[PDB]
């Protein structure tokens, strides 16, 4: 497991080219996320 | 130390969990190749994640970040899918849950778009896919992500060609 960068809790990917993404995000602690829901799906195929 | 405790699907939680879920499922640019094809999921199950321990862990650390960044824990809610999931909702995340190899360095990864965080259910890039049929779009096993509650505090901002 890296560092943050310096100065910094975490690092936020932006995503510049594909217009309908979402960001992404990394945390460098475990501490820094608690697993608060667990969600149990099937994927569906389309109509 | 974990107890789960199921939600009912008429259960205001529920519901909203579940808009979360279904709400920020994208198109992504494999074409479905890691985590299958679908524009919406069928939700099973939804369980409450109760660890006494690990969530005083997560406060404290909270605490720490926030007094670093202008009284601003900057926490979001966000999704997290991986093979290790029932690891980590008994013993919390590590550097055995960092994927080494990622985009932005060896950390632990989250998404905004719920569809991301499937296609590393089944392991990096969907891996073989599902255990039973070796299909990274099995309509037929059931999956397992995480929504999961994240301190950012100062993040760093990092274009990506993605
Ligand atoms: O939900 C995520 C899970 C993981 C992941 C990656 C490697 C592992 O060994 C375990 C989990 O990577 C990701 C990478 C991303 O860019 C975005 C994610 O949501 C995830
Ligand atoms: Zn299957």
């Amino acid at each position: 497991m890296a560092h943050s960068p310096p100065g910094h809790h975490s690092v936020t990917g932006r995503p510049s080219v594909n217009g309908l993404a979402l960001a992404e995000y990394v945390i460098y602690r475990g501490e820094q996320a608690y697993p608060e829901y667990l969600i149990t799906y099937q994927i569906m195929r389309p109509e | 130390g974990t107890i789960l405790i199921d939600l009912s699907p008429d259960d205001k939680e529920f519901q909203s969990v579940e808009e979360e879920m279904q709400s920020t499922v994208r198109e992504h640019r494999d074409g479905g190749h890691a985590g299958g094809i679908f524009n919406r999921y069928n939700i099973l199950k939804i369980q409450k994640v109760c660890n006494k321990k690990l969530w005083e862990r997560y406060t404290h650390r909270r605490k720490e970040v926030s007094e670093e960044n202008h009284n601003h824990a900057n926490e979001r809610m966000l999704f997290h899918g991986s093979p290790f999931v029932n690891a980590i909702i008994h013993k919390g995340f590590d550097e055995r849950h960092a994927y080494i190899g990622g985009m932005f360095g060896a950390g632990i990864y989250f998404a905004e778009n719920s569809s991301k965080s499937n296609q590393y259910v089944y392991g990096i890039g969907g891996g073989t896919g599902c255990p039973v049929h070796k299909d990274r779009s099995c309509y037929i096993c059931h999956r397992q992500l995480l929504f999961c509650r994240v301190t950012l505090g100062k993040s760093f901002l990092q274009f990506s060609a993605m």
